[PDB]
């Protein structure tokens, strides 16, 4: 994945401030609240009936941490997203049966959460760099589907 | 959305389909599974082999529901009520996939109806399948705007207040940088940061949303002149409204730390989707 | 663009039977009828008031010919679609201002036209191969946008 020197710098600088635990639970929780059909993959997580229930669900918080942790390691390998995520791509297709459109929804929510958390520091050019990155990761995760 | 001439065209084409509905339904599914493999993720419990009893049976259910829809074209939301419920509460199929099946159903009809599939009928059939898809996904997020959604939107927009214009221009700037293809609609603009053209346009967009919030229960009339303008003069591809909507959400998030809760996020997203739906309602 | 030996052959075999002028005029006319907002580029083409007027417009027909001729030559370079269409990509962005979503809509309408034209010979596997190709062409034409 090709980013300009300015884009890569903006991405890495912001991420150094991200607490992956906190942001990861927030991003997955909002996904389940804003786009409730995504709850179809998480029937064993318990109570997802209301926003307050989703956002305080410890299984949601845990999974969020796992998901953004893996996203985090991808940011260290921006020039080969496909190779970095190949195993997880196969896992999501063959074992979990996750429609890759969900990866794009999560990207949208993640950008909203970064904007919410960082306010004015999340400038239009920083967002633009993050949009390239979330699209690259979604494409990488979808690549081994068949 | 469906003119009476559209409805006549659909009745004629589907009447031609006749007893082959079931077979055509199964062909459309096979074409979708092959051309759009990600759709197979909704059927891991099926034998998806060619000619499988599961696929043929499902194809026949799909066609009968379309038959039912054709028979009740002027009351489709009521006719497909149980099916809307089922896809929204149980199957939970991402809405993007309805477009993929619709395309494969159109390809199937084209391949079997040489005489019937004229440009006008093609157009009517495409509009018809888009309407069906719209009805099948109409209950995915609680349906239209609930009073709790309306409350949430009015509270957040009231906080926006006099900054509505300013936030309109930021949303545009974010869209132009993040989604460079949208710039193709503004070749007459200076798009540089701080441009007065972009600020003036952002204020117009913001003012229109202000009007929409104030008429949240009467949005099509409030926005009728704008629906006209986008559909018949500007002719902006409908995909682009989702992109501005996202950038408006990001803008609100960055300026509303206390207000932008998960619930208010969900309500705002539903509201901008409704606005987007109104603005593209007269395109075809 | 990566297709299997069987897919490239299925694509090329059918295309050998196509009258490019005829199918070009048919595909561009149906584009303008089915998705009328795409008419925004063609106000200098005269009367587009009805479907019949569109389909029988000589300017529409000639454009359809120009466009599918370029498409046709692209089929000779399926392993280098990006390189083949690079200059045209820049042209469509910098000078023509064509939203690349238009290319995807044209791809959809072209597949329909091939199905109408060839009937049962346009089998699900041949369709699948053509879907990859029209997506590859759309992506290549959008590649130099900025
Ligand atoms: C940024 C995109 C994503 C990344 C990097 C990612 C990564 C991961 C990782 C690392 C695992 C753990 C596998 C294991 O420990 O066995 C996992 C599992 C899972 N993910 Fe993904 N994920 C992403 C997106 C999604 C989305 C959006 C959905 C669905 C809405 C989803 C649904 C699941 C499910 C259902 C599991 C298994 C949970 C369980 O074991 O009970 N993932 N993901
Ligand atoms: C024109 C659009 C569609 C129509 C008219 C339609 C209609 C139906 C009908 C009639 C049923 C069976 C209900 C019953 O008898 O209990 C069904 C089930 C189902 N649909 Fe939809 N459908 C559409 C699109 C889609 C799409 C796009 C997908 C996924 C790619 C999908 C996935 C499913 C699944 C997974 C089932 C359950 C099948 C089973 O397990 O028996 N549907 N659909
Ligand atoms: C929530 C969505 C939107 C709203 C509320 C909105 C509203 C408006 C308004 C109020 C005007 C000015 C009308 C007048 O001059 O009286 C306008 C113009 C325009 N809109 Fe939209 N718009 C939306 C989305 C979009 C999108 C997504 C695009 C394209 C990416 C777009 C492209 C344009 C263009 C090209 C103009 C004309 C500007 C000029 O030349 O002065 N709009 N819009
Ligand atoms: C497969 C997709 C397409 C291909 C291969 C293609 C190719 C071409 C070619 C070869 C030219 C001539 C450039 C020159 O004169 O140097 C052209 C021009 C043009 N194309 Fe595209 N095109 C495609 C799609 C589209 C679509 C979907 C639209 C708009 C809805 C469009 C709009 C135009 C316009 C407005 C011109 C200029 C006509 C003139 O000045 O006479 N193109 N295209």
């Amino acid at each position: 994945m090709h980013l300009t020197p300015e884009e890569k710098s903006a991405v890495t600088a912001l991420w150094g401030k991200v607490n992956v635990d906190e942001v990861g639970g927030e991003a997955l929780g909002r996904l389940l609240v804003v786009y409730p059909w995504t709850q179809r993959f998480f029937e064993s997580f318990g109570d997802l009936s209301t926003p307050d229930a989703v956002m305080g669900n410890p299984k949601v918080k845990a999974h969020g941490k796992k998901v953004l942790g893996a996203f985090s390691d991808g940011l260290a390998h921006l020039d080969n997203l496909k190779g970095t995520f190949a195993t997880l791509s196969e896992l999501h297709c063959d074992k979990l049966h996750v429609d890759p459109e969900n990866f794009r929804l999560l990207g949208k929510v993640l950008v909203c959460v970064l904007a919410h958390h960082f306010g004015k520091e999340f400038t239009p050019p920083v967002q633009a760099a993050y949009q390239k990155v979330v699209a690259g990761v979604a494409n990488a995760l979808a690549h081994k589907y068949h | 959305m469906l003119s009476p001439a559209d409805k006549t065209n659909v009745k004629a084409a589907w009447g031609k389909v006749g007893a082959h509905a079931g077979e055509y339904g199964a062909e459309a599914l096979e074409r979708m599974f092959l051309s759009f493999p990600t759709t197979k993720t909704y059927f891991p419990h099926f034998d998806l082999s060619h000619g499988s009893a599961q696929v043929k049976g499902h194809g026949k259910k799909v066609a009968d529901a379309l038959t039912n829809a054709v028979a009740h074209v002027d009351d489709m939301p009521n006719a497909l009520s149980a099916l809307s419920d089922l896809h929204a509460h149980k199957l939970r199929v991402d809405p993007v996939n309805f477009k993929l099946l619709s395309h494969c159903l159109l390809v199937t009809l084209a391949a079997h109806l040489p005489a019937e599939f004229t440009p006008a009928v093609h157009a009517s059939l495409d509009k018809f399948l888009a309407s069906v898809s719209t009805v099948l996904t109409s209950k995915y997020r609680g349906g239209v705007l609930s009073p709790a959604d309306k409350t949430n939107v009015k509270a957040a927009w009231g906080k926006v207040g006099a900054h509505a214009g300013e936030y309109g221009a930021e949303a545009l700037e974010r869209m132009f940088l993040s989604f460079p293809t949208t710039k193709t609609y503004f070749p007459h603009f200076d798009l540089s940061h701080g441009s007065a053209q972009v600020k003036g346009h952002g204020k117009k967009v913001a003012d229109a949303l202000t009007n929409a919030v104030a008429h949240v229960d009467d949005m099509p009339n409030a926005l009728s002149a704008l629906s006209d303008l986008h559909a018949h003069k500007l002719r902006v591809d409908p995909v682009n409204f989702k992109l501005l909507s996202h950038c408006l959400l990001v803008t609100l998030a960055a300026h509303l730390p206390a207000e932008f809760t998960p619930a208010v996020h969900a309500s705002l997203d539903k509201f901008l989707a409704s606005v987007s739906t109104v603005l593209t309602s007269k395109y075809r």
